[PDB]
RNA sequence: CGCGACCUCAGAUCAGACGUGGCGACCCGCUGAAUUUAAGCAUAUUAGUCAGCGGAGGAAAAGAAACUAACCAGGAUUCCCUCAGUAACGGCGAGUGAACAGGGAAGAGCCCAGCGCCGAAUCCCCGCCCCGCGGCGGGGCGCGGGAAAUGUGGCGUACGGA
RNA sequence: AUCUAAGGCUAAAUACCGGCACGAGACCGAUAGUCAACAAGUACCGUAAGGGAAAGUUGAAAAGAACUUUGAAGAGAGAG
RNA sequence: CGCAGGUGCAGAUCUUGGUGGUAGUAGCAAAUAUUCAAACGAGAACUUUGAAGGCCGAAGUGGAGAAGGGUUCCAUGUGAACAGCAGUUGAACAUGGGUCAGUCGGUCCUGAGAGAUGGGCGAGCGCCGUUCCGAAGGGACGGGCGAUGGCCUCCGUUGCC
RNA sequence: UGAAAAUCCGGGGGAGAGGGUGUAAAUCUCGCGCCGGGCCGUACCCAUAUCCGCAGCAGGUCUCCAAGGUGAACAGCCUCU
RNA sequence: CGACUCUUAGCGGUGGAUCACUCGGCUCGUGCGUCGAUGAAGAACGCAGCUAGCUGCGAGAAUUAAUGUGAAUUGCAGGUUGAUCAUCGACACUUCGAACGCACUUGCGGCCCCGGGUUCCUCCCGGGGCUACGCCUGUCUGAGCGUCGCU
């Protein structure tokens, strides 16, 4: 058989589940098979198991992951896996309002005196 | 009796396997490495050998977060967005 | 353990299982010996898993 | 010495796994220049170091 | 011996936040020697140099005069040429050794305390709702709670100011 | 005559044997050039701190010598 | 024709490689000793079996362990390498095999001593110091309140006093 | 003048705990019956050849059990396992 | 007529110089100037159907999802609705280490919460969550005839 990624994303949360554990018990007829001899046939199959179990331990992370990012999007208290993972230093800057601050006396010094523009002659 | 009769009654150890460097250099009566300082906390290095200094730096190993700091630069650390789906 | 293996070939296997004795090969590996209460079968288990 | 412990018995492992010479098609590839293995050891003239 | 209040001071797996170690080419703060030269050598020189120790950044430090010059006077700091191997120091031996002016690169300037006036005119956090929210923000409401008269904000700083 | 100490902030002009990404060169061409063009800070010595190498090149394509024969085999003799 | 230079070797007890004479020689001499027949085999002064003759002579050239070594232990094959002669043999090579715990030990206590916190020094990484300049009890106990539920009988489980 | 501690036990005291006139109390330190005990080490050499001495080196390296005979005797000479 | 020894040439041996190549280095210069308690640097142990090594990755382990490309990978076997090679923005990331329950033997625990032998009732196993020092604003709980005075 041939299992893509592109019929799994809006499934049943426990299918995927079910599914998994049928193929963990088809893997382990096969590691017994190994080890008695068994088919080449029956030896390079091994691979297409161990790279189609992933792809469901992958689409059972997602999906479970943007419901916590639906349930936690307005709130402002959501934890440290959710909240940006950028640099040290990023996380510690001052943020965007805090730089585009003035004070009120600067504020009353760009009422009158403004920056002109003009041009001489020769 | 001092040379070849006096290497018999070598059979102790004294130092052993660290377990923060990875070199056998744990001295077990003093307790403390001679290759790294392990019951102290900053990792001793001098200057006055610049050899011993390029066995052990950061250009070694793996660099399991900096390769991809130094791919994920290049696009100003973005996050959040996809490419386009199709 | 020597108790999540007792809970866990029960389990694959369906079977009961009356002592196991564990232990390490210089490769590495654990080896696992398994007895069996005297109501099951060892040529009868070993047909069902293909190691015969 | 009987009297181990497992961090020494892993070690213990590890350089013996890695005693083995090649598999004859090793040197069957294309860009091969490995004619065997010259990193072997012997328990008589070296002693690995511990 | 009581209920009470400001003061000083502890504990918590209290709520939410933070720093700790690494790299060390360039950088700022301390600490700091000897070979060597003088045909010896002890002050000097070698040198505020190697080693050692602690801190950062994409650049760091410096900085708007308690300044230079005696001219008919210039006018923040850094950087290159120049003054200069010069005035001066020094068993006045060996040897070390600056700045100002002048021409150029770059060009940018400022705020508080005190003195006084406006009825704490001041912040931060919790609550509910709406908008936006992968750099947690704005407006509306809170007989809902806290810090500040041992001084929170506004005007105002030596070019004078109210 | 000239300046106001004992309190504070501030971009550009300047520096860069480390770092990622790049171009060039009156340079060296395997006992040279970095120690190292290759499974190199690896093998290996020393209890350690630390010391530290040797090693490039078939041919255009493996078409890398079928089969016979003497020999216990290695290695040969014809053939290709 | 012009320009630039890491530009000319016999030696430095020179540096790195490489090969001769000396040489088929010095040498394979510590602890008393080997013979006969057979088998497998291309092959036997050494390999295996048997037959004698001898030594260690219970503080052993014997049977088991700790420190250390780390796959040497076992089996079947190999013979171009190694076992300073040979080799059918091997602690050598190549394939495979093997180390089973309630009671044996580690784990658990303290010793000579090492080493944190409070505190003191110190430009500083850190150092002396271990009951001394310290608000060092997180636990039991018996009783009363509010809680819950376990077949709420008998009680658990927590909070305060 | 010849080690400390973990862990285990006996007494003296009797708070009142706590029982009720028996189908009481906790006992237990009596006889049985009932389930449970996890992690690691475990092969082999232990020396005139498996250790350190550049090596299958006359060197060096911690321990237990020890037969018969002569003889004072684990002395020295021969012999069994 | 020889043998030995010396001499030169042709051929053949030992040896690896010379000539010719180069996926490497050296120096200068431009543009950028980015690590870690959301767990860095470094090390350790694992992973391939036939596998030792460097190299690549982390019990999803010589890679998964997506997009871009649009027919191979290769030493041998296998079995276009998108293979394989790139980019990388969504997932995951084993044990030590500033290292974080207390230790470095990987040994001893505690507090919550679910699954099982069970039937919260204790112990019994398994699974998950927390339990480092330093300090800042707050809330809570308290001590003090040295306070300091009121009630
Ligand atoms: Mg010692
Ligand atoms: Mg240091
Ligand atoms: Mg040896
Ligand atoms: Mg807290
Ligand atoms: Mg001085
Ligand atoms: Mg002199
Ligand atoms: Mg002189
Ligand atoms: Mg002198
Ligand atoms: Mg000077
Ligand atoms: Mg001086
Ligand atoms: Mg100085
Ligand atoms: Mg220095
Ligand atoms: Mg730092
Ligand atoms: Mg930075
Ligand atoms: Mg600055
Ligand atoms: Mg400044
Ligand atoms: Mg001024
Ligand atoms: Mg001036
Ligand atoms: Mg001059
Ligand atoms: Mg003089
Ligand atoms: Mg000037
Ligand atoms: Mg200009
Ligand atoms: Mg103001
Ligand atoms: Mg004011
Ligand atoms: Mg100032
Ligand atoms: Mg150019
Ligand atoms: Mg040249
Ligand atoms: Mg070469
Ligand atoms: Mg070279
Ligand atoms: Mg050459
Ligand atoms: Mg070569
Ligand atoms: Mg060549
Ligand atoms: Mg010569
Ligand atoms: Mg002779
Ligand atoms: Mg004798
Ligand atoms: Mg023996
Ligand atoms: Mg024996
Ligand atoms: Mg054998
Ligand atoms: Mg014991
Ligand atoms: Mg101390
Ligand atoms: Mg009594
Ligand atoms: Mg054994
Ligand atoms: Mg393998
Ligand atoms: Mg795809
Ligand atoms: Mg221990
Ligand atoms: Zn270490």
């Amino acid at each position: 058989a041939k299992i893509k990624a592109r019929d799994l994303r809006g499934k049943k949360k426990e299918e995927l589940l079910k599914q998994l554990d049928d193929l963990k018990v088809e893997l382990s007829q096969l590691r017994v098979a190994k080890v008695t001899g068994g088919a080449a046939s029956k030896l390079s199959k091994i691979r297409v198991v161990r790279k189609s179990i992933a792809r469901v331990l992958t689409v059972i992370n997602q999906t479970q992951k943007e419901n916590l990012r639906k349930f936690y999007k307005g709130k402002k208290y959501k934890p440290l896996d959710l909240r940006p993972k950028k640099t040290r230093a990023m996380r510690r800057r001052l943020n965007k309002h805090e730089e585009s601050l003035k004070t009120k006396k600067q504020q009353r010094k760009e009422r009158l005196y403004p920056l002109r523009k003009y041009a001489v002659k020769a | 009796t001092k040379g070849t009769s006096s290497f018999g009654k070598r059979r102790n150890k004294t130092h052993t396997l660290c377990r923060r460097c990875g070199s056998k250099a744990y001295h077990l009566q003093k307790s403390t490495c001679g290759k790294c300082g392990y019951p102290a906390k900053r990792k001793r290095k001098y200057n006055w050998s610049a050899k011993a200094k390029r066995r052990n730096t950061t250009g070694t190993g793996r660099m399991r977060h900096l390769k991809i700091v130094y791919r994920r630069f290049r696009h100003g650390f973005r996050e959040g967005t996809t490419p386009k789906p199709k | 353990n020597k108790h999540q293996i007792k809970q866990a070939v029960k389990k694959l296997y369906d079977i009961d299982v009356a002592k196991v004795n564990t232990l390490i090969r210089p490769d590495g590996e654990k080896k696992a010996y398994v007895r069996l209460a005297p109501d099951y079968d060892a040529l009868d288990v070993a047909n069902k898993i293909g190691i015969i | 010495s009987s009297h181990k412990t497992f961090r020494i018995k892993r070690f213990l492992a590890k350089k013996q796994k890695q005693n083995r010479p090649i598999p004859q098609w090793i040197w069957m590839k294309t860009g091969n220049k490995i004619r065997y293995n010259s990193k072997r050891r012997h328990w008589r003239r070296t002693k690995l170091g511990l």
